[PDB]
RNA sequence: CCGAUAGUGAACCAGUACCGUGAGGGAAAGGUGAAAAGCACCCCGGAAGGGGAGUGAAAUAGAACCUGAAACCGUGUGCUUACAAGUAGUCAGAGCCCGUUAAUGGGUGAUGGCGUGCCUUUUGUAGAAUGAACCGGCGAGUUACGAUUUGAUGCAAGGUUAA
RNA sequence: AACUUGGGAGUCAGAACAUGGGUGAUAAGGUCCGUGUUCGAAAGGGAAACAGCCCAGACCACCAGCUAAGGUCCCAAAAUA
RNA sequence: CAAUGGUAGGAGAGCGUUCUAAGGGCGUUGAAGCAUGAUCGUAAGGACAUGUGGAGCGCUUAGAAGUGAGAAUGCCGGUGU
C-alpha cells in the first residue's frame, strides 16, 4: 500500500530542490517521471533515482502495480551544512554554507 | 583568573572594532577561563566549652539510659575472634540492629569479633563520643567501663 | 535525641541574606547600594575616619 | 414562575428549574436554602415589591459548594523593578431552584 | 542599504509566494508513447 | 458573567424607515438617523452586533440650515497630492448633491470602525419625494420633538 | 559541591511559553518575547476585569433608555420615579425584564410613573 | 572536590592542529552494543544513499551510532482570512470543529471596548537616549583572619584555654 | 503619637503648578530663595492625546449600589430637562 | 473593629537546585532526563497520567554551598534574516 525511498546528505540546497519537489506531489507516477525528465533543474536527475527507486520498491518488497501508483508525499529536509569560507577584501572572510538535502519520495497505490 | 593558563594579553584593542571591550581571554566571562568565588581550602571544625562537651556527652547518654537503651554486662572474656559467637551473643541480649558496645579498656578480641558485623560499633569508655552513642538504638556497656564512665563523666 | 529527627535550638539558627538574586528579594539589581558613586564600586567605600 | 431575589450583593432572576451561582453561602451540600428577600414576580401575575414583596420566599437545592476557576492576577510598573504575582479562585454556590413562592 | 529589522516568517514566506516553477509544456509523443517537450524532437525515439 | 442578553443574527429583525427631509434642521435629524441605525432605540442593543434598522432619506434637498452657514460652513477635503486641498460650501453642496450632504452629516455621527461602516450602509439619501425602496415596505418615521 | 543549572531554567521558561499559547508568531515561540507578552496579559486583564463592570452597566443602562423611551419616558426620569417608589431592582434585572417580559416593564414604567 | 562550556591548556596520540620572522600565543574534539554478534542474500542506483531480509532485548542502538531540549527548516491538515490602519494582547462575543487530570471543558474566531515592548539611565523615555538577531550553556557580595552588634547555649564573680 | 539607646540603610542631578519675592525685559517650559500640592515613587476618572493641572489613593473576586471632578444631540454613558 | 499603591532602601516568612548525615522508601512488572495534557497551592513552585528513555532516584529531619539570568557593543556553540 506504500513505498519509500530516501536519498540522505544530497549535496544540494533544500530550497533549491523544494521547488522541483513541488511539481511532483500528488501526482501519477508516470506523469511525475516525465516532469522529472523535462524539468531543466539540478535536483531533477537526483529526484528521478528516488522515485524510481521508491517504484522498484514497490514492486519488488510489496509486489504492487506500478500503474496504479501515485507519488503519496514527496519532500526534502535539511542535513549536515559544511561551512566553508571566501575571501573577501580587505582581509576578511565570509562564510559559505553548502547544504545538503535528505529527499524522500511516497509512492502509494491509494488503498487499504 | 590567576592561576589560568596563559591569558595575559589584551585580546583586541580598546576601540574600534566593535566589539565588546575585553581584557583577558580568561575573564569569569569567558568559556575556559576564570572562576570568581569559588571553594577554597579551608578547615569545618570549631570548638565548644568543656562543660558544655561533658553536658552533651552526659546528655546523650541520659537520652540513650531512657529510652531503655542501656544494657550493662559482667564481662566479655572472648578467648578468640570469632564473629559467629559475638552475632549470638548479641542476638541473646536481644538487641536491636544498631549497638554500641562499650569495654574498659581496648578489648582486642571483643573488637576483632565485631568488626565485621554491620551496624555494630566497639569504643572504650575514653573513646566515647556524642555522634556515636546518638546512633546506637542501643548500648552494651561493661560493669567496668560502666563505673569508669561514671567516674570520667562527673 | 535522634540522628534523623535533631532540631537546632529556637532563635540559634538564620539564613543568611543572598544578594542579586532577582527583584523580589528586594537586593536585586543594584545589591542594596544604591545607584551610583564610590559606594557602589566594588572596593569602594572610603577608609573609616 | 419568574421572580428576582437579592443575594451576595447582587440580584439574580430565578425560574424553577434553573441552577444559578451565586456568592458562597452557610449551607452544605444537598441542603436546602430559602431566599427571603425576593424583589419582583413576574409570570402572568406580577407583584411589584416596593423593598421586598413581603412573603415570597425561592426554595433552591444547593449542590457542589465549590471554588471558581482559578485567576492569576499579575501586574508589573514599567520601568521600576515591581512586580506582584497571586493566585485567586472564588467560592460559590450552585443551587437549582425548585419554588417560587408568592 | 542595510534591513532596519529582521524579516518575519509571514513576510518571507509572502514574499516568495510566486518563487516558484511551473510544469514543463510537455505533450506526449505521436509515434512513442513517451513524453516530451512540444515543438522539440522527443528524445527516446527521435521523431519529429 | 451571568445573564446578560447578546443579540446575534439569528435573532436580528431589521426593518425599513422613512424619514422626510422636508423641513428639518441638518444635524437634528442626523444624530436621531444615526442612533436609529446604530440600532439604540431597541431594546436588545448589543455593541458587537449590527441590530438596528435601515433608514429611507427621501426629501433631501428641503433640509435646512441655521445662520448663514449656507455661504460658510464650507467642507474640505484632501486628494493626497501636494496642494491638493479643494472645498464647497454648504450651500453649494445642498443644490448640487444633495444626497451626499446628508450622507456625510450622518456618516460622520456614526463611529470609524467596521462595523460602523456596515451601519453606514443601511442608508439611502434621494435628493427628491420618490424612492425605488417600494418592495421593501418601509414605514414611516417621525423625529421626536 | 559544585551544581550545574540543569533542568530548572527550562522547565520555568517552557510554562511561559505555553502560557503564550496562540500568540502571533515569535509571541509563541521565543522565551524573550513570550515573558513580555504574558506580562502585558496579565496587567491588561488586571485592568479589564475592573473595565468589564462598568461596561455592562453602561449596557444595561442604554437597553432601558431604549425600553423606557417607548413608553414616551427618558431614563432618567424612569430611574428617579423608580427611586421615588423604593423600588431597588438593578440595571441588570431592569433591562433583563425588558427583554424578556414586556408587560412587566410596561408595569415597572407606570408604578414610576404615578410615583411623580 | 569537577564530572566533558566543568575538572589541567590537554579524559581523545596536546603544548599537538593553527597563528607569528621571532620570542611567544594556543585550540576544537569522550559515550554503538552485554557481546561485533558491525546488516549473509534480493532489489533501484555508476556510486552515494535507500527498501526489504537478517543480527540484536532494542537498528529513528547502523558506526557522525546512549539520552536527543530549544532556536531553525519542512509536509499534512481542524478553525480562520483578499474594504482593511494592527507594541499584536486583554475583556466581551456568535458561528464552526472537538471531547478532558469532568469542570460552570478544549481549539479557532466574525464583530465591539480598552490598549505606544522590555531593561538601563533619568526631573521626565512609546521614545527618534542605551542594550539585546534568535536559541541553548556558562556568566557577578565569597572566603580567611580581626572588630562590633543582635539572637542562641553553657557556666557565673567568675568565664575560657593557646601552642 | 513623641522621645532616648543601639543594628542596617539609601539620598546630596530634582520637575511642574499655585502663591510671596530677587534676577531677567512686570521674557522663557529661564534662573535663585520662602510657602503648599502633585510627580518623582501613584495606578483609577476628567482635561482629545498629554509625569507635575482637577477628582481621587489599586489586598483579591462580582455581568450589584451611591457619588467626586467632569458631563447628559450623535461619535459616547446620562436632560434635544 | 482597623490596616494592606510604592522607587533608593530596611525587616520578615518562604519556594526551588547540588551535595552530606541519619531514618524510611521507589526502581528493567522500567530510574533520571525529555515530550504532551483540560491538575493542585497565595507566589516562588508541587503532583498525576500517557508516550520517549533504558539505570538510577525520591521522601522526612538536619547540615553545607560553584544555589536560581533577559539584558554586561558579555563568552562559546548552533541557527536564522
Ligand atoms: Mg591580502
Ligand atoms: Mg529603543
Ligand atoms: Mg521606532
Ligand atoms: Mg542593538
Amino acid at each position: 500500500m506504500e513505498a519509500k525511498a530516501v536519498a540522505r546528505t544530497i549535496r544540494i540546497a533544500p530550497r533549491k530542490v523544494r521547488l522541483v519537489l513541488d511539481l511532483i506531489r500528488g501526482k501519477n507516477a508516470a506523469e511525475a517521471i516525465a516532469i522529472l525528465k523535462l524539468t531543466n533543474k539540478a535536483s531533477s536527475p537526483v529526484i528521478e533515482k528516488v522515485l524510481m527507486s521508491a517504484l522498484a520498491n514497490a514492486e519488488h518488497n510489496y509486489d504492487m502495480n506500478t500503474d496504479e501508483l501515485v507519488v503519496k508525499e514527496a519532500y526534502a529536509n535539511e542535513g549536515p551544512t559544511l561551512k566553508r569560507f571566501r575571501p573577501r577584501a580587505q582581509g576578511r572572510a565570509s562564510a559559505i554554507n553548502k547544504r545538503t538535502s535528505h529527499i524522500t519520495i511516497v509512492v502509494s497505490d491509494g488503498k487499504e | 583568573r590567576s592561576a589560568v593558563s596563559g591569558g595575559g594579553r589584551k585580546p583586541w584593542k580598546q576601540k574600534g572594532t566593535g566589539r565588546a571591550r575585553q581584557g583577558t581571554i580568561r575573564a569569569p566571562q569567558w568559556r575556559g577561563g576564570g572562576i570568581v568565588f569559588g571553594p577554597t581550602p579551608r578547615s569545618y571544625a570549631y570548638k565548644m566549652p568543656k562543660k558544655m562537651r561533658r553536658l552533651a556527652l552526659r546528655s546523650a547518654l541520659s537520652f540513650k539510659a531512657q529510652e531503655n537503651g542501656l544494657t550493662v554486662v559482667d564481662a566479655f572474656n572472648f578467648e578468640a575472634p570469632k564473629t559467629k559467637e559475638f552475632k549470638n551473643v548479641l542476638s541473646t541480649l536481644e538487641q536491636p540492629k544498631k549497638v554500641l558496645v562499650v569495654t574498659e579498656n581496648e578489648d582486642v578480641n571483643v573488637e576483632l569479633s565485631a568488626r565485621n558485623i554491620p551496624g555494630v560499633q566497639v569504643t572504650t569508655a575514653q573513646g566515647l563520643n556524642v555522634l556515636d552513642i546518638t546512633n546506637a538504638d542501643s548500648l552494651v556497656i561493661t560493669e567496668a567501663a560502666a563505673k569508669k564512665v561514671e567516674e570520667v563523666l562527673g | 535525641m535522634k540522628l534523623h529527627e535533631l532540631k537546632p535550638a529556637e532563635g540559634s539558627r538564620k539564613e543568611r541574606n543572598r544578594v542579586g538574586r532577582g527583584v523580589a528579594t528586594g537586593n536585586g539589581k543594584t545589591s542594596g547600594r544604591g545607584h551610583k558613586g564610590q559606594k557602589a564600586r566594588s572596593g569602594g567605600g572610603v577608609r573609616p575616619g | 414562575m419568574f421572580a428576582i431575589i437579592e443575594t451576595g450583593g447582587k440580584q439574580i432572576k430565578v425560574e424553577e428549574g434553573q441552577e444559578i451561582f451565586v456568592e458562597k453561602l452557610d449551607v452544605n451540600e444537598g441542603d436546602t436554602f430559602t431566599f427571603d428577600k425576593v424583589l419582583f414576580v413576574g409570570g402572568d401575575s406580577v407583584k411589584v415589591g416596593a423593598p421586598t414583596v413581603e412573603g415570597a420566599t425561592v426554595t433552591a437545592t444547593v449542590n457542589k459548594q465549590g471554588r471558581g476557576k482559578k485567576i492569576t492576577v499579575f501586574t508589573y510598573k514599567r520601568r521600576k523593578n515591581s512586580k506582584r504575582k497571586k493566585g485567586h479562585r472564588q467560592p460559590y454556590t450552585k443551587l437549582t431552584i425548585d419554588k417560587i413562592n408568592a | 542599504a542595510v534591513p532596519k529589522r529582521r524579516t518575519s516568517k509571514t513576510r518571507k514566506n509572502k514574499r516568495r509566494t510566486h518563487f516558484k516553477i511551473s510544469v514543463p509544456g510537455m505533450t506526449e509523443c505521436p509515434n512513442c508513447g513517451e513524453y516530451k517537450l512540444s515543438h522539440r524532437v522527443c528524445k527516446n525515439c527521435g521523431s519529429y | 458573567m451571568r445573564q446578560t442578553f447578546m443579540a446575534n443574527e439569528s435573532n436580528i429583525e431589521r426593518k425599513w424607515y422613512v424619514i422626510d427631509a422636508e423641513g428639518q434642521t441638518l444635524g437634528r435629524l442626523s444624530s436621531e438617523v444615526a442612533s436609529i441605525l446604530r440600532g439604540k432605540n431597541k431594546v436588545t442593543y448589543t455593541p458587537h452586533v449590527d441590530t438596528g434598522d435601515y433608514v429611507i432619506v427621501i426629501n433631501a434637498s428641503k433640509i435646512e440650515f441655521t445662520g448663514n452657514k449656507e455661504t460658510d460652513k464650507v467642507y474640505y477635503r484632501h486628494s493626497n497630492h501636494p496642494g491638493g486641498i479643494k472645498s464647497i460650501t454648504a450651500g453649494e453642496l445642498r443644490r448640487t448633491n444633495p444626497e451626499r450632504l446628508i450622507e456625510n452629516s450622518i456618516k460622520g455621527m456614526l463611529p470609524s470602525t467596521r462595523l460602523g461602516e456596515k451601519q453606514g450602509k443601511k442608508l439611502f439619501v434621494y435628493g427628491g419625494a420618490e424612492h425605488p425602496h417600494a418592495a421593501q415596505q418601509p414605514e414611516n418615521y417621525e423625529l421626536r420633538g | 559541591p559544585r551544581v550545574k543549572g540543569g533542568t530548572v531554567t527550562r522547565a520555568r521558561r517552557k510554562k511561559t511559553i505555553k502560557l503564550a499559547k496562540g500568540y502571533f508568531g515569535s509571541k509563541h515561540t521565543l522565551y524573550k518575547v513570550a515573558k513580555q507578552q504574558v506580562m502585558k496579559s496579565g496587567q491588561y486583564a488586571f485592568r479589564d476585569r475592573r473595565q468589564r463592570k462598568r461596561d455592562f452597566r453602561k449596557l444595561w443602562i442604554t437597553r432601558i433608555n431604549a425600553a423606557a423611551r417607548q413608553h414616551e419616558m427618558s431614563y432618567s426620569r424612569l430611574m428617579n420615579g423608580l427611586k421615588k417608589a423604593g423600588i431597588d431592582i438593578n440595571r441588570k434585572m431592569l433591562s433583563e425584564i425588558a427583554i424578556s417580559d414586556e408587560k412587566a416593564f410596561a408595569q415597572l414604567v407606570t408604578k414610576a410613573k404615578d410615583a411623580l
